[PDB]
């Protein structure tokens, strides 16, 4: 379990951060902000200690910090650090890992 | 002409940008007079939409208090919560502010607020096309006028520094 | 657990892709797109690491990449890669395997 | 786990097939099709690999192919092979086995 | 498990206390009390004995007293001690730990 | 507390109106000397009241259908300023 | 597990009794009975045998008789002994213990 | 299939009445030569239709408000028996 600016998750959690908002299109048009939802590709900033729910010995969190992941849709806690909103998900909730 | 009220006729000149709407909260009453709020060189806030959240109203008051100048709030309508913040900072220490709704009734109000902004010099808030969110306002993003006075049932803007060439172009637009 | 174009599922998931839309009939007629639902025969493109939920040692995913499977009706979540929408199902949700 | 025309269930499933529709009565009358429900006596056509949910080693499916069984009522997946609709149930769902 | 002024939680619980109400803003404005919700950054005042729900031996509570934590939103019991309202949460419910 | 030991108290509603009622309660407070409660702008929660936060008057008489306050010690200069306000 | 006047709980239960009703205030006023809810500080009068739900051997009840505890709110069975109403809670339901 | 490859097809509703429309459809079927579908007494599901199960006519013309069928090969003895039925 690795921490952040005086923050650390608990036993299952993964604090991460979405990428940018993607205002303009690829080619030549630009999109407003009320559209485009919330960017579901994110990067992991801090990681919980590990799954203590594992019998006896606890279970380490798999997705390591610095990874690009495919966020879920609904599950997640909006937390603020230095007025920078990050999202805390649960380890079982991460969809994909952008491995490369 | 309107139906007179005295024995004789009267020629009155409504000068400045004045309109039938009065100050909402009777706590801004700094005039010691018949329900007036008088500010000199105050800033302006111009929202096409209402002002509900405290987060929305807060940065404007922050900028005003930093500059230490009175502030007018011309918008659709003021939340009771932001109103509570206003009355809080007004009854005690007394951040010079004032709240008034939108003069125009309907589609007319959009043009009226646009003209008010361009007259005072600034930018309307609550837009659709650019939408100018209140969270990120700037000291050159406020309406600035020489003097403002508010009654319970009308208020007046005076000396809006609004890029006289720009207001000229606006005038040419509406005249064509 | 095998990956794709900078993507990898997590612990249970199986990213797959439906087959074509089946526009025309077999014999001589052609069908529109608003009909014909979503083709439930698909191929697996990437596979998760494995079921860590297994006690102690984790459980490997069974259906291997390159297989034609009988998709479940509602299982899995839509995902996009390179503007190519793939469907990420759960390992227990795959109905049949087109073995041949 | 035995398969069918390029098909195989997964870990719990039993693909089977109802018997005929029973149009006429026994003695001398004939029944329409909108009546008579769905014939609940069926034969097993293909069988899953086995219950992997068994701890460690997986659990084999009991009902072997070629058996006449008493179908359940609601649970089941209508699958098509060669435009021949078969029904995929779960191993725990089969009610009875017509042993003889 | 450590106690407080004649109080001690039971087996999972963590009695803690929110921080101040944050009346004024950072720069120059002050906020009322009906706003600003309930301050979600808290400090732990007392800790339960430990998770007896663990098989055989019981499980000790992790977050130790004197820590700044990121509270959850809804779960929690408002208890009073000396007319000082503290909040009793469950060990699995704490979001983050302000480690520094 | 009234039937037995008899904490000397009495309950009466406000005059009953909108804005005029609020102004009248304000004037009553400033006349007796004290502070209105239930405010919007400062809101003066009842949980924390103080012995100088109460209205104080020499004598009070209540009928079933009216009541009278007599000697509100309300900062005669302050009530004077209030009078000047309402007269302007 | 210890008993009471011909009564004994079963396997999880804790029979306890609220304290007084707290009619008058601290300083100089007295409160009615329809107010003031139900006094949530209680003392344990009898204790169950122990949690048989523990695997193999059963689990002894922790809170011993004669303790002042912080009652929960809703869960609890109003039982009568000698026309003295006591409340039977569950061992996991007790909030705090007034240790001193 | 019409705007593209150009299957020759046309869609027209029933005459539009109550039992009379059902009788007219029966007569149309026996006139052209074929079997009415959607029956109650004998189901005649559309899934299993047959090349001798279709209505066949020499020529058909459709307006925006009426249509005409011509040369229905419907077992002239059979249509004769139908005529005898309805005339009795």
């Amino acid at each position: 379990g690795q921490a952040f600016r005086k923050f650390l998750p608990l036993f299952d959690r993964v604090l991460v951060e979405r990428s940018a908002a993607e205002t303009v299109t690829k080619g030549g048009i630009m999109l407003p902000e009320k559209s485009q939802g919330k960017v579901l590709q994110a990067t992991v900033v801090a990681v919980g200690s590990g799954s203590k729910g594992k019998g006896g010995e606890i279970q380490p969190v798999s997705v390591k910090v610095g990874d690009k992941v495919l966020l879920p849709e609904y599950g997640g806690t909006k937390v603020v650090l230095d007025d920078k909103d990050y999202f805390l998900f649960r380890d079982g909730d991460i969809l994909g890992k952008y491995v490369d | 002409v309107k139906d007179g009220k005295t024995l004789n006729d009267e020629l009155e000149i409504i000068e400045g940008m004045k309109f039938d709407r009065g100050y909402i909260s009777p706590y801004f009453i700094n005039t010691s007079k018949g329900q007036k709020c008088e500010f000199q060189d105050a800033y302006v806030l111009l929202s096409e939409k209402k002002i509900s959240s405290i987060q929305s109203i807060v940065p404007a008051l922050e900028i005003a208090n930093a500059h230490r100048k009175p502030l007018v709030i011309i918008a659709e309508d003021v939340d009771g919560e932001a109103l509570s913040t206003l009355v809080l900072n007004r009854l005690k220490v007394g951040l010079q502010v004032v709240a008034v709704k939108a003069p125009g009734f309907g589609d007319n109000r959009k043009n009226q607020l646009k003209d008010m902004a361009i007259a005072t010099g600034g930018a309307v808030f609550g837009e659709e096309g650019l939408t100018l969110n209140l969270e990120d306002v700037q000291p050159h993003d406020l309406g600035k006028v020489g003097e403002v006075i508010v009654t319970k049932d009308d208020a007046m803007l005076l000396k809006g520094k609004g890029d006289k060439a720009q207001i000229e172009k606006r005038i040419q637009e509406i005249i064509e």
